[PDB]
């Protein structure tokens, strides 16, 4: 079941990193028209 | 994977999103292989 | 038991790509960080 927990911890990080990337994409398009 | 220019940051950030999009499918695939092996 | 064998082959190939995903993402997180510092300093 440690594999089950390694899945969940890895999922939340994909999500968090995905959110950082999203916020940076909005900041970047404010200055690249 | 360049950050010299705004145009390259843009290209590079989409590549990173495409990489995460591949990771999310790999995570799901692992979720199912595991669920099927218990 | 081919079942127990199959189970073990699964759990091996599972946690292999788990570490693989770990290595792919944390390099990704490092270049992300570089871009964050770039656009952060640039837009102050």
């Amino acid at each position: 079941v440690p594999l089950s927990e390694k899945i969940a911890e890895l999922k939340e990080k994909i999500v968090l990193t995905h959110n950082r990337l999203k916020s940076l994409m909005k900041i970047l398009s404010e200055v690249t028209p | 994977f360049n950050l010299e220019s705004r145009v390259e940051i843009e290209k590079s950030l989409t590549q990173m999103e495409d990489v995460l999009k591949a990771l999310q499918m790999k995570l799901w695939e692992a979720e199912s292989k595991l669920s099927f092996a218990t």
